């Protein structure tokens, strides 16, 4: 079978992000032994480590949704991936509020309309699976108290 | 990739011609060819030749023994008394195959010396001086000389290279395929007021030491085969073309403005060419010969082009001028993919002629418009499906029998009867018409500009053949090519329309469900036919309900018979709003012939011609009205026209009159609706309520409005009245009385249109409208009432053939001393002859046409007195002018006559093999077999003419008629 | 001698996507989306491998990529100079769609989410349209990526400026404007697959704005919706009989059902019923033999069935559906079929658009909102 590649954005500090684009357009498989990614179990946290250098990173999701779109002939272009996180080095904290461009900062609190994101349904079924431990229950629409 | 069936590779060829004699018709010459061995103990080399003498072969200036034999020459024993035309097919495909240069073989064999072992085991050069002589060629290069008095170049003889396909080994030895490619260098010692034309670029013209002759060296370094090499000797005049400097033109002396007048469009001819594909022309120059007495009408080689001098028309000509610039045309599609890139086998010769098709289809599209190009198709296809129902079908891309419900073989072209050849290419052009249907049209001009890119760079190598052969097409290099540029295989549809050889057959029938509101079609194939094939793809519909024009695509698997596709409203007709159409116009259309409860204006099975088809759609008979008035196809108006003599009602000749009164209608949709209606006139006798049909709407139309019974002087400057003012009253003379006689108001009429001609005011001649009425006068001759087999004198003549009878006769006194442009007004009286010589009004005399057919007339006169002659000898069983047209195919100076003749006696033939005629012995059996055995050998053209005649007259077994 | 065909009143007046994307092989066009799939339309999350390299716990090497980009396109330029020198096609196999090669360039979109969006393995152009200046103008201000065309007639809702050129996708599903952005200084892009990880720079990031539709999503239970499931439901069935090596082409029935597992079996069954039978003893046994008398449809006919467009139609409308379920009259309008509706609606000229509403995709006064409103 085929499994959807799944790209994501890694954001490094700007020292370490000039070594790591150097040693890229270099091209040598010796960046493979200097850049290397450990993802933790947590699924939000991890090490970049740059030359051996230990970075403290947090996998977050971004509030626009990017699209990898390849080309071979610079008019036509073909959608590859969805990339929707970024793994900046250095719940509500894996939140990111800015978007990659310029032009979109702020883009969660100012350019987006608040319908609504989403956790309140995850806690409703955990409530309905309590609710089947009772006999009886009692409920009082209630006020200030 | 391409492997050789030769064991050696030729390099380079010089031809070199000295001694063109004219008055004996003879040439001396020397070929030297540059072999390099592929295999090791290549002992005898075969090469190709047919009627020259040849006198010695020198192989490294080593003397070498030859020796030749031509099983072609007689193709069965004069002493077997088979009689059979299978016997005779297989025989002759035999001997073709034994002197084919596609095998291993070869008509000359040379010995290659023994003290060359050594040089031709290490694999190094040979070169071969063979040295020839033809004595009085019999077809192989045509002279044509005068018998004027004085020298050869004021008396206007010349000497061209004739044939079709292979047909240069009968003027030089050479191997004679389309894949073994070489350069060459030419050389014609020709006399000093001559010129000599031929392939390459002259590269001087140096005088002999008694300047009475000048030597013309040509040099052709693209690397083409010996059957692209051409050759074309005369007094000719010379002119540069003023818009393309490497483009030069020659014609027969006198015709120089001509000459300038007709080729005059060239150039948009090439700088077409030369946009749709990307690469330019690839030769470095290009020659247009123009010559008596030709072979085709339009020869195309590497380099040149051979055009007969009929072509030539001035400015003041029309009628001849879209047909002698899509000569030209064709000739330049020929040019780009005939003869630069070249054919690997006998098959994928359809890949070349369906590219060059499509490429002239292309030009005439942009040309003369869209609606001539699917005129022009529709005619092509009706064509084939034709053909291919008369006889078995046309299979291209044969696999080496594979088509054996036909009398000849197909593994050779010079087996093929020309009939077939012609169709042919016409079923290459139009399925590579299909395969631009399924991938688009700007990847199929990238496929063929990636063709000529590759063979363009093939062609500036030296290497010999390590990279000539990139210049070779074939047919899974062709489909690669394809599947390179697109990412689709075409592999069904060449499966489909090329490997089967069938067309299909589609009967289509309509019922409206009025409570789902469906449209219930119901298409049955007739698959049990002789030429046919069974459909499984699918098809498109188009129709054209109230609501607009909606194509629906339905897939006629084997066991599906009705289809249910869905309709729209009809809420048109609540409102009176405009109908839109195919296109995004709207119109007003009376809704008062159509269905209440129906929306569905009309229905067309197959709108694009996506397949190789013929439709039988049963719509009702206002549905094909308003498919007549309404459509913006065509195609669609034409089909309508032919399903409407089915349906004589008033509104049907209402709609053909209204389409008769509209320009902005295709002209050539009018002038079938003038036959149409001359039909339906003749159909409704006694309920015809005032004049005759069409002829109120020509004096509207072509008469002064102040008196309607003088027509207007001529002006022909609008070239679509003037096409329907000819042929309208062509048209109108087949009207017929109660009594089935034509009625003396359109015969009168006609005399009137002649009698009140004037010409002396327009910039354009009359000759094609003067011929078209002494057509339409030859129309109106009905069968005469002879009583007890009276004599036909000239005091018992019908009081209407009298005036008609004097008519032609002033015409064709009047040709005599002011002739017309090619004698067309001869052509259409010895034809109104005819037609009075075929009812009882004139003797059946054919001494008139006997003498029309005659050597020194033009060759048009020739073609319509010798059909005359034919049509004599079918009708009063003459055997003796059956014996005159067997010895005039015998010995005519003429080529392209005696094929005429055999064409015209095969198309209507004296007898046929169900019939008992007093022309059925043995000694005409003896002589036909004879004429296919011996007697055609020296053309492969007549050889397949008598081979057809054959067919015709005693079929495929033993003769009947025989002991 | 000249045209003589009446041809102004007879006749008065693209994309090509992967051999994947066109053929709706299952990764890149899933037959089933469950909720969770559902929610997470378009934002794949980063899963964790059970076996391969990257399965195994601790630090990974990343590998860098550009010996391959430059392999690979001189061996694509390689491809194309022996084919003739002309555009060719490349993407023809799942592993062209990868993005170790080609000249990647990102492309973010402005709203969350959209009416219409491509899946992977689909093409997309970019045109720019350059309105000349009133008189003289020098030519369009050249760009990197697309091919120019001057627009008279604007596309998009508004009018171009004098002298003002506007990138934008174009493709069969939607048009929409896009902006050149340069990327951040601090962002890579990780390709991760089962081996290890792979890094490219970007320098090029496309701003996606406002989608003008092309397409109409269907709604739940519409029309097009009932042809289009059952169709799909038709091409995989019919792909499936074509992949079966037994030459009495048979099937499985669970194969079905593990593909499309919330369909009732007696729509399955329903579409089984021409064109197989089920053996139930001898040889055969449990198979769906395909019928004798059945001639399976070619591939060209197969993909003339569906579309890839009315896929993506299709996905639009069950993750709004779904989207709509989780959140309990305003929604509804927002939703991609009637929006679509209104704005197709809108350019044949049938009807208005309140250009400010709650269908706003932004939130604001930015942007349009696509719901109908009288023309009078």
């Amino acid at each position: 079978p085929h499994e959807l590649e799944s790209q994501f954005i890694l954001r490094l500090p700007p020292e370490y992000a000039s070594t790591v684009r150097r040693a890229v357009q270099s091209g040598h498989v010796n960046l493979k032994d200097r850049l290397t990614i450990e993802l933790h179990p947590d699924g939000r946290h991890g090490i970049v480590r740059v030359d051996r250098v230990p970075l403290a990173s947090k996998l977050v999701d971004l509030p626009c949704v990017m699209e990898s779109l390849k080309t071979i002939d610079k008019k036509t272009f073909y959608k590859t991936a969805d990339i929707c996180q970024m793994l900046v080095s250095t719940e509500k904290k894996f939140i990111w509020n800015h978007g990659i461009t310029l032009p979109l900062k702020n883009v969660r609190k100012r350019r987006f309309r608040k319908t609504a994101k989403k956790d309140v349904e995850k806690e409703v079924k955990r409530l309905l699976s309590t609710d089947a431990e009772a006999v009886s229950t009692r409920w009082e629409i209630i006020a200030e108290d | 990739g391409f492997e050789s069936p030769r064991p050696y590779k030729l390099t380079h060829q010089v031809v070199c011609i000295n001694n063109i004699n004219f008055q004996r018709k003879s040439v001396v010459g020397f070929v030297e060819l540059t072999i390099f061995p592929t295999v090791a103990n290549l002992n005898r080399i075969k090469l190709n030749s047919k009627q020259c003498r040849i006198y010695r072969v020198r192989i490294n200036d080593l003397e070498a023994a030859f020796i030749y034999n031509d099983p072609t020459l007689e193709v069965c024993h004069s002493e077997s008394k088979q009689r059979n035309l299978n016997y005779f097919s297989n025989a002759y495909a035999a001997a073709v195959s034994a002197v084919d240069p596609d095998a291993g073989n070869g008509e000359l064999c040379i010995k290659v010396p023994s003290e060359l072992w050594k040089h031709v085991d290490e694999l190094k050069v040979l070169k071969i001086h063979i040295n020839f002589s033809l004595d009085q060629p019999k077809g192989g290069l045509h002279f044509v000389v005068p018998s004027v008095e004085g020298s050869m170049a004021e008396r206007g003889a010349h000497v061209f290279s004739c044939g079709y396909q292979n047909s240069t080994r009968f003027w030089f030895p050479c191997v004679d395929s389309y894949s073994e490619l070489c350069t060459w260098k030419l050389e014609f010692t020709v006399d000093a007021a001559m010129v000599a034309v031929s392939n390459g670029d002259l590269v001087e013209t140096v005088y002999t030491h008694d300047m009475r002759k000048k030597t013309f060296h040509y040099m052709l370094t693209i690397p083409t085969a010996a059957s692209n090499i051409s050759l074309a000797i005369g007094p000719f005049e010379i002119l540069v073309d003023p818009y393309m400097h490497e483009v030069t033109h020659f014609c027969l002396p006198q015709l120089l403005p001509l000459l300038k007048h007709t080729t005059s469009y060239l150039h948009e001819v090439f700088e077409f060419y030369e946009e749709i594909l990307t690469c330019r022309y690839p030769y470095s120059c290009f020659k247009t010969v123009f010559i008596d007495e030709a072979y085709v009408e339009v020869a195309a080689y590497a380099s040149m082009s051979i055009f007969s001098t009929n072509l030539l028309h001035s400015a003041m000509i029309i009628d001849e001028t879209p047909l002698t610039r899509r000569c030209l045309a064709q000739s330049l599609a020929q040019q780009f993919f005939g003869c630069f890139i070249s054919r690997m086998s006998w098959s994928d010769e359809w890949v070349l002629k369906g590219i060059s098709g499509y490429i002239y289809g292309l030009w005439m599209k942009k040309t003369f418009g869209v609606n001539e190009y699917r005129h022009w198709i529709k005619e092509e296809l009706d064509k084939i499906v034709a053909y291919e129902l008369k006889t078995g079908g046309v299979l291209l891309h044969p696999i080496f029998n594979p088509a054996s419900h036909l009398h000849f073989s197909i593994k050779h072209p010079h087996t093929l009867s020309w009939e077939y050849y012609s169709m042919f290419q016409c079923k290459a052009h139009l399925v590579m018409r299909l395969i631009e249907n399924r991938i688009s049209m700007e990847f199929m001009l990238q496929v063929f500009n990636k063709l000529l890119s590759l063979a363009s760079t093939a062609s500036s190598q030296k290497f010999q053949s390590h990279m000539w052969s990139q210049m070779l097409v074939s047919t899974s290099g062709f489909l690669k090519s394809i599947s390179n540029v697109s990412g689709k295989d075409i592999q069904p549809l060449i499966k489909q329309w090329v490997d089967q050889s069938g067309v299909v057959k589609f009967y289509g029938s309509f019922a409206f469900n009025r409570k789902r509101n469906v449209l219930e079609l119901e298409i049955k194939q007739d698959y049990t036919s002789p030429g046919t094939q069974k459909y499984v793809g699918p098809l498109k519909v188009t129709v054209q309900e109230l609501d607009g024009s909606f194509n629906h695509t339905l897939q006629i698997e084997e066991n599906s018979l009705k289809h249910d596709i869905p309709c729209h409203s009809k809420s048109r007709r609540n409102k009176k709003k405009k109908i839109p159409l195919m296109n995004g116009e709207e119109v007003d259309m009376d809704l008062s012939a159509m269905d209440a409860d129906s929306p569905l204006l009309w229905i067309r099975i197959d709108p694009d011609m996506s397949v190789l088809r013929k439709v039988e759609f049963e719509q009702a008979d206002f549905m094909w009205q308003y498919q007549l008035r309404y459509e913006r196809d065509v195609v669609a108006q034409q089909e309508s026209i032919l399903a409407l003599e089915k349906f004589p009602t008033p509104a049907s000749r209402l709609a053909l009159t209204d389409i008769l009164e509209q320009e902005q209608c295709f002209y050539r949709v009018r002038m079938s609706a003038c036959f149409c209606l001359a039909k339906i006139a003749n159909s409704m006798v006694s309920t015809w309520t005032g004049p005759p049909a069409m002829k109120s709407l020509f004096t509207r139309m072509f008469c002064c409005k102040s008196c309607p019974n003088i027509v207007k002087t001529n002006n022909f400057m609008s070239f679509q009245s003037y096409f329907l003012q000819k042929t309208m009253p062509v048209a109108m003379a087949l009207l017929r009385d109660v009594h089935n006689l034509c009625p003396k108001e359109v015969l009168t009429f006609i005399l009137d249109l002649i009698k009140y001609n004037d010409n002396r005011k327009n910039k354009f001649s009359d000759n094609y409208y003067r011929a078209e009425m002494i057509d339409a006068l030859a129309n109106s001759v009905t069968p005469a009432v002879s009583v007890n087999n009276e004599v036909r004198t000239l005091d018992n003549l019908n009081p209407d053939v009298r005036l008609i009878l004097e008519e032609i006769t002033r015409f064709l006194n009047m040709e005599k001393l002011l002739p017309s442009y090619r004698h067309t007004i001869t052509v259409s009286c010895l034809r109104a002859i005819r037609v009075l010589q075929k009812n009882g009004h004139v003797p059946s005399d054919p001494a008139l046409f006997k003498s029309y057919a005659e050597y020194g007339h033009f060759v048009d006169i020739r073609i319509a007195a010798l059909e005359a002659v034919v049509d004599y000898t079918k009708v009063d069983r003459s055997y003796e002018e059956l014996q005159w047209l067997l010895n005039m195919i015998q010995n005519d100076p003429v080529p392209y006559v005696r094929h005429k003749i055999l064409n015209m006696l095969t198309k209507n033939p004296p007898f046929t093999k169900n019939m008992e005629s007093p022309l059925c012995n043995e000694a005409l059996v003896d002589q036909l077999w004879k004429l296919m055995n011996s007697g055609t050998s020296h053309d492969w053209r007549l050889r397949c003419g008598a081979v057809d005649l054959y067919f015709t007259l005693f079929g495929l077994s033993r003769p009947s008629c025989l002991p | 001698p000249w045209n003589l065909s009446n041809d102004e009143y007879y006749y008065p007046k693209i994309i090509q996507h992967s051999i994947p994307a066109v053929e709706l092989r299952q990764p890149f066009f899933p037959t089933h989306m469950g909720p969770i799939k559902l929610r997470q339309f378009h934002r794949p999350p980063l899963k964790k491998y059970s076996f391969g390299a990257l399965s195994q716990p601790g630090p990974h090497s990343v590998q860098p990529l550009l010996k391959h980009i430059k392999k690979k396109a001189k061996m694509r330029e390689q491809e194309r100079q022996a084919s003739g020198g002309g555009e060719m096609f490349f993407m023809r196999t799942p592993q062209d769609l990868t993005g170790k090669d080609g000249d990647l360039i990102l492309a973010e979109y402005s709203e969350e989410n959209g009416p219409l969006m491509m899946q992977v393995g689909m093409a997309t152009k970019i045109k720019n349209y350059y309105k000349r200046k009133p008189g003289k103008d020098p030519g369009a201000p050249d760009c990197k990526y697309g091919e120019t065309v001057y627009c008279h007639t604007s596309p998009f809702l508004g009018s171009l400026h004098p002298g003002q050129l506007l990138q934008a996708f174009e493709n069969n599903l939607f048009r929409a404007p896009i902006y050149l952005h340069k990327m951040p200084e601090t962002d890579f892009l990780i390709i991760r697959t089962r081996q290890g990880y792979y890094i490219r720079e970007l320098v090029d990031i496309f701003v996606v704005g406002q989608q003008c539709p092309l397409f109409e999503v269907p709604g739940p239970n519409s029309k097009r919706a009932n042809t289009h499931i059952r169709d799909f439901l038709q091409v995989f069935i019919y792909r499936l009989f074509w992949k079966s090596k037994d030459r009495p082409r048979r099937i499985r029935m669970e194969d079905i059902k593990k593909a499309f597992p919330s369909h009732s079996e007696s729509s399955i069954r329903k579409r089984l019923k021409l064109c197989a039978d089920f053996k139930r003893t001898g040889m055969d046994s449990n198979w769906w033999v395909l019928k004798s008398d059945f001639r399976l449809p070619t591939e060209e006919e197969i993909r003339a069935m569906v579309s890839p467009e009315q896929c993506c139609a299709y996905y639009s409308m069950i993750a709004a559906e779904q989207r709509l379920k989780d959140a309990g009259d305003d929604e509804v309008r927002t939703a991609p079929w009637n929006t679509t509706r209104a704005f197709i609606a809108a350019m044949k000229g049938k009807c208005l658009l309140e250009v400010t509403g709650v269908a706003d995709p932004t939130g604001c006064g930015e942007g349009f909102s696509y719901v109908k409103i009288p023309n009078k």
